DNA sequence: CTAGTACCTCTTAAGCCTCAATAAAGC
DNA sequence: GCTTTATTGAGGCTTAAGCAGTGGGTTCCAGGTACTAG
């Protein structure tokens, strides 16, 4: 959840690839993987800074093969979330089973169960929203939850939340 | 399993490696110190992609979209959506104002990650603050929950 | 062939029972007026000799008694025709039917 | 009756006794011969042995029923393929169960039952049972039998009892054969769960409800809910791929996503779409299609071949098919539709031989006049083995004269290519 | 009757247990 | 003073080891016996 950390990525090169120009072109390569990337062990990579000062260091040749193993270290900053933590995010859609909201570049999904009893689906307003006696949901609100849940993806992360206790939903 | 209980996982430790092999501790950062590294990062990857080729709501947001567009732009399309819920509902404009509140949070001294969630998420009542975070109850004294969390409000941005 | 009665379980040739029947049990068979080949079958699991039948606590066991010495079955599959199970009342297959 | 058959020491004592397994009937036969044969002999004096028997089951060993041990050891003296020495006493709890017969692996027969014929391997029906129940009726597959085929084939070994009853070699009913045999010859929401069995076995999905023992879940393969039994799904801890399917005689698209009965398939025009198992006629074989395109440059392009497209992305691939006006493109650098992309051949860049067989006489080279067998052609040159020399030479066809199989007459490389190819007249 | 089908059949190096003596502790 | 101890060691039996490579010519589809299908 917002963390900054040191991470070790090794990127394998082409010999014919052995220009100057080599390290930026390596660095394409990184600004390719680490964006987009959403892995459970590490969580999901938000983003790297200090372009500039990223070291790598030495690359590894195989013993036979010509490529050149480079093992860069890069300070970067990652979001995963954790149960019981409380986050804030907007309604993408409604469905009967319930609304997805994205937070970040995650979705969190709110069981109907665990739903207060006043609030209410209604499919008389297009699109079909939420009515409550003293809330009021729709797709374009800021909705905040408390996450109970975490279910990891091969590139992407779903939570399961709740809206039970108090100063929860639109604020 | 992780939790709210301070029962992190192999990983998350406490301490962290350096790349010179030092073990320091673990830092965090709020909503505003994530934007502004982020747009630091921005600006480096712009002044590097330069020189390599060389040999209120409503205009901040275009800037933006603009400048990811250029660079990093359309790799992936969750980055776009993580800036704009980044800044849509963003709490410090200032690079002042979040100095301030980190620096002010260094003299807790609490774990990271619980002065990172009282920087970002909003208390107005130190009941609420508690069933937030109930692992974070014999921890901080009532009279410093409610100065930090008045000074926070205070030092909440006016857009 | 052998063939092992479903009454007695004694074994012997086809030829055997062709031409004297069971030793054992022509009685029986004569009396529900059927055929020995009807009230035996081809199909025996293990071999019993029984050498002292009144003395040997297999062929109490076996029900065979007091029959005479000689090749037994301990299992036979079939079933003896109802005209001797009637004659019958307390008999017991020797199929494990009734070995629960 | 059998509450007073229980064995006891004072009443019953049966000691094994090794035996090399499988003579156990032949080694029972030969004890019980000798006991008569002693019995008849000695007189009076008679060994102690009750009973010799022994258990299919329980191979390599036989149990005799005397009083000591000593005596089974004196009867068994000089028995070939009985080990004495190796025996054990049997305790009387154990009597028992030894004794009681096995239960039978052979389900019991019930009419309309499917069972395996021990026809051997063909299912058949249990129609029905003898009193006696040693033989049962067993309804098989002869291909169904064709009244037509046997009439017109073996009538005179054919007969029509009714309508659908028809005799052949000795009986037939709606096509099936009845013949008899013997019986010893025949959950939370949210949580993440996995089809082990049922019609969508390996499905895999989020569940949602769960209500009665049935449960709802989400899947993702389908992105709809389906349900079923509690005790089909197991909670999991959180046609093949790129095959090419001639959906009809002019429709051939590649599928994307391989399942068990649902192929999700892309066609020519780009189009994805879910279908059956039942849509697809046949599988089209990419190695042995000899199909060809002709891309924007010129350059022939065949199946494998990697090519980058001239606009748009500038995909870059290898084509797996061929269409008449499409080609499918499988690229690894692309997760969508599985990397696997229709594009327009245009629109994309790449990045029968007389002599052999034949005997032959060199004309110019330093072999020449020597008779050769030409094995192959690499274009341009032919390879030859000479007969008197174990070597093969290559030498340019058209300096070669070719020859009858038997003698004939020598013609040069002008007359197998314009007149058809034929061997001249000896 | 006749023929398938299966089922039975020379020179050393270490470990360990087993033997014959020997000085001390119980009593 | 006598009896029973832990220890010392010494061999029988046992289980292991047993140059490198390569060319070739022969033989196995195993024997009998019982149960069962055409």
């Amino acid at each position: 959840m917002f963390f900054i950390k040191d991470l070790s990525l090794n990127i394998t090169l082409h010999p014919s690839f052995f220009g100057p120009r080599m390290k930026q072109y390596l660095k394409t390569k990184l600004l390719e993987e680490v964006e987009g990337s959403c892995t459970g062990k590490f969580g999901y990579i938000l983003c790297v800074l200090d372009y500039d000062n990223i070291d790598i260091q030495r690359g590894r040749i195989l013993p036979t093969d010509g490529s050149a193993e480079f093992n860069v270290k890069y300070r970067a900053v990652v979001f995963k979330p954790f149960k019981g933590e409380v986050v804030d995010g907007t309604v993408v859609s409604c469905s009967q089973h319930g609304f997805e909201v994205q937070v970040g570049p995650m979705k969190v999904f709110v069981t109907k169960h665990l739903m207060p009893q006043d609030l209410t689906f209604n499919a008389g307003s297009n699109p079909p929203s939420y009515q409550s006696s003293e809330d009021v949901i729709t797709i374009k609100s800021r909705i905040r939850v408390k996450i109970e849940g975490c279910i990891s993806q091969v590139s992407s992360i779903h939570a399961i939340g709740s809206i039970k206790e108090d100063y929860l939903g639109a604020i | 399993e992780n939790a709210a209980t301070l029962q992190l996982g192999q990983e998350f430790q406490l301490k962290q490696i350096n790349h010179q092999g030092e073990e320091e501790e673990l830092i965090a950062l709020n909503l505003s110190e994530a934007r502004l590294v982020i747009k630091e990062a921005l600006v480096e990857r712009r002044r590097a992609f330069k020189r390599s080729q060389k040999k209120t709501r409503e205009k901040e947001l275009e800037s933006i979209d603009v400048l990811l567009e250029q660079t990093t732009g359309g790799n992936n399309k969750d980055l776009k959506n993580t800036m704009q819920y980044l800044t849509n509902f963003s709490r410090f404009r200032d690079q002042e104002t979040v100095g301030a509140v980190i620096q002010l949070l260094k003299s807790t001294g609490l774990h990271p990650f619980e002065v990172a969630q009282l920087g970002s998420l909003a208390c107005d009542t130190a009941d609420e603050a508690k069933t937030l975070i109930p692992s974070l109850n014999n921890k901080i004294s009532d009279d410093e929950l409610e100065r930090i969390l008045k000074e926070l409000s205070n030092l909440e941005t006016l857009y | 062939s052998e063939r092992a009665c479903m009454l007695c379980g004694i074994v012997q040739t086809t030829n055997e029972f062709n031409r004297d029947g069971c030793p054992n049990c022509q009685g029986i068979f004569e009396e529900a007026g059927v055929s020995t080949m009807e009230c035996t079958s081809p199909s025996f699991e293990g071999l019993v000799g029984m050498c002292k039948p009144t003395k040997s606590w297999v062929a109490k066991w076996l029900s065979v008694d007091h029959s005479i010495a000689g090749m037994y079955a301990i299992k036979v599959d079939g079933r003896l025709p109802a005209e001797v199970v009637e004659l019958l009342p307390h008999y017991k297959p020797r199929d494990g039917s009734q070995v629960e | 009756p059998q509450r007073f058959l229980l064995p006891s020491v004072d009443t019953a004592t049966i000691w094994g006794v090794r035996c090399r397994p499988g003579k156990e009937k032949e080694l029972i036969r030969k004890l019980l011969k000798k006991k008569f044969n002693l019995d008849r002999a000695m007189g009076k004096k008679k060994l102690k042995i009750l009973s010799i028997f022994q258990r299919d089951n329980y191979t390599g060993r036989i149990y005799i029923e005397a009083p000591k041990q000593s005596v089974i050891e004196k009867f068994c003296n000089g028995v070939p393929d009985i080990y004495i020495s190796q025996k054990l006493l049997i305790p009387v709890q154990e009597l028992p169960l030894l004794l009681k017969p096995n239960k039978s692996d052979d389900v019991a027969l019930e009419e309309g039952s499917y069972v395996r014929i021990k026809y051997k391997g063909d299912l058949a029906m249990v129609d029905q049972i003898s009193e006696n129940n040693l033989e049962v009726m067993l309804k098989i597959v002869p291909q169904l039998f064709n009244p037509t085929m046997a009439l017109r084939l073996d009538q005179a070994n054919l007969y029509k009892r009714d309508d659908r009853h028809f005799t052949y070699k000795n009986d037939y009913i709606d096509g099936y054969l009845y013949k008899s045999f013997r019986i010893q010859h025949v959950f939370e929401p949210g949580d993440h769960v996995t089809v082990i069995n049922g019609e969508h076995q390996g499905d895999a999905g989020l569940v949602l409800m769960v209500e009665q023992g049935q449960v709802t879940f989400m899947s993702t393969q389908t992105s709809r809910e389906v349900t079923i039994t509690a005790n089909n799904l197991s909670k999991s801890i959180d046609y093949a791929l790129h095959d090419i399917v001639e959906l009809s005689a002019k429709n051939v698209a590649c599928i994307i996503q391989a399942g068990h009965d649902i192929f999700k398939v892309i066609d020519e025009t780009g189009k994805v779409s879910t279908i059956t198992k039942g849509s697809i006629l046949s599988k089209i074989n990419t190695a042995r299609a000899r199909v060809s395109s002709v891309d924007a440059n010129g350059n022939e392009i065949k199946i494998g071949d990697t090519i980058v497209e001239k606009v748009g992305s500038r995909r870059e691939g290898q084509v797996l098919y061929i269409q008449t006006q499409q080609i499918f493109v499988v690229s690894k650098k692309i997760v969508e539709n599985a990397g696997v992309f229709v594009v327009n051949p245009s629109n994309v860049e790449a990045v029968r031989e007389v002599a052999l067989g034949k005997t032959v006489r060199i004309r110019s080279a330093g072999y020449k006049g020597q008779l050769g067998i030409v094995k192959d052609v690499n274009g341009d040159k032919a390879t030859v083995e000479l007969h008197s020399k174990n070597k093969h030479i290559t030498i340019d066809k058209h300096k070669l004269t070719y020859y009858n199989r038997e003698g004939g007459e020598g013609i040069t490389y002008d007359e197998l290519v314009n007149r058809r190819g034929r061997v001249p007249q000896a």
